[PDB]
């Protein structure tokens, strides 16, 4: 029932689903960073993404994920859904994406 | 809305009243500080002179002096919807953003994908009648509904084939809840934990149905999982439009 995509609420990083192996895989820094924040937030079901970042493996961690996911830049501005442009990779940077997309659907009483 | 309740403040904080001249007219639903989804015949010839629209924030009391009021820049309609019932939804964009508060809050949108589940209970809310024939409420009401499948909706005994696939019904067959005049525009929401959080998305756009919680003629609502595409495209290409403007 989870969505194939997620963000997290500590860092911001964006998970991707991998079904050939139930786990969650980072989206490698790319030129098109602010296309994939975008997209992937909307996608996700927010309005838009406020801002995106570039975090490191290695200072900010894996948080329990199992390699990343690297965007076909070519193919990216023909799609409307992420998971189909998107393919493993190394990532020899280790760096990937966080996007902050607007918050919404939740009330904020004490 | 009839056979509802009485909410409170910061339960629904995407609800907004858009007022023409001083009047509540229909309701809507903040998408963020400065947009607004609601229905698209809200705009008929007669009402569309921007500076006479208001949108009212942040109160479930129509006369509440705490609530804001913001002008219009601009209004999106669809331009498939004929009478100007399919594709009855519009944007409005606020001449400036409300600021997001415990009151003021967006609402989500269904994720790529996300379908509706016939038979679940979500919630409608509105300050329209409280009985057809009766007055607008004064402060803002909630009502539980489920899902009514189409084949079901369909029926010759219910609608006799006039739900289209861009709409759905909710209801009760029974009757005796239901969202009703001056609702039209209005939220109808479901929560869901698929994000790994609870969160309440926008599934529906109180459009239309024939008088008000009569049993069989149940409510129907826009499906806003259909107009993902047209809205997303809406924003980016009017963010700087001023006046009435269709986008298919
Ligand atoms: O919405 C609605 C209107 O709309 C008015 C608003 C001001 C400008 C346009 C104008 C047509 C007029 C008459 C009726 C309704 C309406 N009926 C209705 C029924 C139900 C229902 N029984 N489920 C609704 F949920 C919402 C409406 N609106």
């Amino acid at each position: 029932p989870l969505y194939p995509v997620q963000v997290s609420s500590a860092d911001a990083r964006l998970m991707v689903f991998d079904k050939t192996e139930g786990t969650w895989r980072l989206l490698c820094s790319s030129r098109s960073n602010a296309r994939v924040a975008g997209l992937s937030c909307e996608e996700m079901g927010f309005l838009r993404a406020l801002t995106h970042s570039e975090l490191d493996v290695r200072t900010a961690g894996a948080a329990g994920t199992s390699g990343f996911f690297c965007v076909d830049e070519g193919r990216l501005p023909h799609t409307q859904r992420l998971l189909e442009v998107i393919s493993v990779c190394d990532c020899p940077r280790g760096r990937f994406l966080a996007a902050i997309c607007q918050d919404c659907g939740r009330r904020k009483l004490p | 809305i009839v056979g509802g309740r009485d909410t409170s403040l910061g339960r629904w904080p995407w609800q907004v009243s858009l007022r023409y001249d001083g009047a509540h007219l229909c309701g809507g639903s903040l998408l963020s500080g400065d947009w607004v989804l609601t229905a698209a015949h809200c705009f008929p010839e007669r009402n569309r002179v921007l500076s006479r629209w208001r949108v009212f924030a942040g109160a479930v009391a129509q006369a509440s002096p705490h609530g804001l009021q913001l002008g219009v820049q601009a209004v999106v309609y669809h331009g498939g919807y004929l009478p100007f019932n399919s594709n009855d939804i519009a944007l409005v964009h606020l001449s400036s953003p409300l600021p997001l508060t415990e009151y003021i809050q967006p609402v989500c949108l269904p994720a790529a994908g996300q379908a509706l589940v016939d038979g679940k209970i979500c919630t409608v809310t509105g300050w329209g009648n409280t009985q057809y024939y009766g007055q607008q409420a004064g402060v803002l009401q909630e009502a539980r509904v489920p899902i009514i499948s189409n084949d079901v909706c369909n029926g010759a005994d219910f609608y006799g084939n006039q739900i289209k696939p861009k709409m759905f019904c909710a209801g009760y067959p029974e009757g005796g809840i239901d969202a009703c005049q001056g609702d039209s525009g209005g939220p109808f929401v479901c929560e869901d934990s698929i994000s790994r959080t609870p969160r309440w998305r926008l599934c529906g756009i109180v459009s239309w149905g024939t008088g008000c919680a009569l049993a069989q003629k149940p409510g129907v609502y826009t499906k806003v999982s259909d107009f993902r595409e047209w809205i997303f495209q809406a924003i980016k290409t009017h963010s700087e439009a001023s006046g009435m403007v269709t986008q298919l």
